[PDB]
């Protein structure tokens, strides 16, 4: 089966912290965990441009 | 002779003043503001519009090795991939199993729409204000238009006038401007050769027909489908249309002041801010003596009607008596009350009406009448109408 | 920002007759002067034409060859070039000086196209 | 890298700067400013003659 493939997001660095500026052809899931005992996994649909730190 | 005088600056309405020598008859003078006009020093820096992926045709080799031949074009990308199997209508391209390659190269160029649909940049400071003036000073009535800066007077009949440079500085336009379809909005887009994709200036151009422009669009290439001859890429959309769709309100309409604009050049007008000096310089041939115009005597005020509106609402009866028949100007020293005319055709033992503005509750004021003064006093009463549909003629005083 | 485009040239022989044009593109009403400059390989820069209204001048080396024609309406020039010796051959630019801005932002005062190469062969 | 340096404002004498990084080798720079120009913004009034 075929899948859309997004366009590749920016990165951007910092001190211990990174901004991501997304530009979506159409609504997406964007999925986020930490990798310590506590997750606080994010679950998110973005549908505009935005930019995420 | 030199003369000073103030406006403050606003359109329509009229302004009379008459120029009194100890020993002559005085001058009138009045004066109406057209249009006042302030136009920037605009500097243009570059224009962007729509762009369209420039791509070739793919170049296939079949049991082979490619290389990359970079064209220059701007934001240029070129890559090579192995183990393609590509087809046609009439069956297989090639009967190679793999050793394959293709090579796609995509580039930017503009669209075919950059000359009907663009967006230009600006740089704007060092506002200079022009003006439409009509003014008619010994019932000589001209219409002209002058610099109102502290030089370049205009001259006609000998009586030379210059308007002063503005008290406030002020400009609607913030430092960098943005034009597009004849509508104007302060926005801070980023300067050339530091475009970023996604956003507002990622193609990057001169002019319109510079030939020669720099690109971030972030171009990607990728690996084709299998089985087909084609090339995909991956990009940002277009940052011109997501400030489209933005487009946060017009200038129009959020200046303040109420300054309009319009651009055939870029300028705006009609919004009163601040004061403009005149200087006066008037020949000496200009002034008649007082012998040869009426005189008047015993000279009396009535206050027939009181409406201290926006609008002149003050209707004035003057009894008088004349030694001669001829028009004269009359005129209010003060700014208690600002009478209507210019001036007043004037019979033998007539009597005179004068439409004036206050907004006193008992007003007590002296005109002046042709060479003499008389007191008008009275009281007066409130308007009907809340609202009306033009500006005050007349000041506020404490 | 006004430019000036250049367009004309090529490689003919000897005897023949072209025509050189210069347009001015930007914010502008009116132009003062308009003139054509010359420069061969290994010298320096040099004028031919100038023209500016009705009044005209010519160099030395280019009296009854070359006319020169202006259209202030169009804001152009056009050199129409006859005549041709094998000396003739250099890049050849369009000059204007004493631009009138429509108020017109005032800006720098001359400015410089890129120019047309002229080669001509025996 | 981010590296900030001033010029003395002269034509024809080169110039020579260092960018020294911790971690790298320095790193010479050498400007000369051939030719330096100052460009008025300038208008029309008008024009005279006999």
């Amino acid at each position: 089966c075929t899948v859309p493939l997004a366009p590749e997001p920016m990165i951007t660095f910092g001190f211990r912290s990174v901004s991501l500026k997304l530009h979506p052809k159409n609504p997406t899931y964007l999925i986020t965990r930490q990798l310590a005992d506590e997750p606080h996994y994010t679950h998110e649909l973005i549908s505009e441009p935005a930019v995420r730190n | 002779y030199e003369h000073a005088t103030t406006m403050p600056s606003q359109a329509g309405i009229s302004y009379n003043t008459i120029v009194n020598r100890a020993g002559y008859a005085p001058l009138p003078i009045s004066i109406t503001p057209t249009k006042i006009k302030l136009i920037p020093t605009v500097n243009l820096e570059y224009v962007t519009c729509h762009y369209k992926t420039g791509m070739d045709s793919p170049a296939i080799k079949c049991c082979g090795s490619q290389e990359c031949t970079p064209t220059y074009r701007p934001d240029e990308q070129c890559k090579v991939f192995t183990g393609v199997y590509p087809f046609m209508w009439g069956g297989a391209y090639c009967f190679c199993d793999t050793e394959n390659t293709q090579v796609s190269k995509a580039y930017v160029m503009k669209s075919d729409d950059c000359l009907a649909d663009h967006a230009e940049a600006y740089k704007a400071h060092t506002a200079s204000v022009q003006a439409f003036l009509n003014i008619t000073v010994g019932e000589h009535s001209i219409v002209t238009t002058v610099y109102v800066n502290g030089e370049t007077p205009v001259n006609f009949n000998g009586v030379k006038i210059t308007a002063g440079p503005l008290s406030t500085a002020w400009t609607p336009f913030d430092r960098k401007i943005v034009q597009y379809a004849g509508e104007i909005y302060n926005y801070d887009f980023p300067e050339y050769g530091a475009g970023q994709p996604g956003a507002f200036g990622d193609i990057q151009s001169r002019t319109v027909s510079s030939s020669d422009l720099y690109a971030n669009t972030n171009l990607v290439l990728q690996r084709p489908k299998a089985g087909a001859i084609h090339v995909p890429y991956t990009q940002a959309p277009s940052g011109f249309e997501q400030w489209k769709k933005d487009k946060a309100p017009s200038l129009k309409f959020t200046a303040p002041f109420g300054c309009e604009i319009y651009t055939n050049p870029i300028r705006a007008e009609n919004c009163a801010v601040g004061s403009i000096p005149l200087a006066f310089d008037i020949p000496d041939a200009l002034f008649t003596r007082v012998s040869e115009t009426p005189t008047l005597s015993a000279a009396e005020c009535t206050l027939n009607e009181c409406v201290y509106s926006s609008d002149f609402g003050g209707i004035a009866t003057v009894k008088y008596s004349a030694s001669k028949s001829g028009k004269c100007a009359v005129h209010v020293p003060s700014g208690t009350a600002t009478l209507k005319e210019a001036a007043v055709e004037l019979t033998e033992q007539g009597s005179a009406t004068i439409h004036f503005s206050t907004a006193n509750i008992h007003p007590e004021f002296r005109l002046q009448i042709c060479t003499s003064y008389v007191t008008c006093k009275g009281d007066c009463h409130p308007p009907k109408d809340h609202i009306v549909t033009h500006p005050q003629y007349h000041a506020q005083t404490f | 920002e006004v430019q000036l485009q250049a367009s004309g040239g090529g490689l003919v022989q000897a005897g023949g007759s072209l025509r050189l044009s210069c347009a001015a593109s930007g914010s502008i009403v009116s132009i003062n002067v308009m003139a054509w400059y010359r420069q061969s390989p290994g010298k320096e820069r040099e004028l031919v034409a100038k023209s500016s209204g009705p009044f005209t001048l010519y160099a030395d080396s280019v009296k009854g060859r070359f006319t020169i024609s202006n259209d202030a309406a169009k804001n152009t020039v056009d050199l129409q070039m006859n005549s041709l010796k094998p000396e003739d051959t250099a890049v050849y630019y369009c000059n204007a000086e004493g631009l009138r801005y429509p108020s017109g932002t005032y800006g720098p005062s001359a400015v410089w196209g890129q120019g047309t190469q002229v080669t001509v062969s025996s």
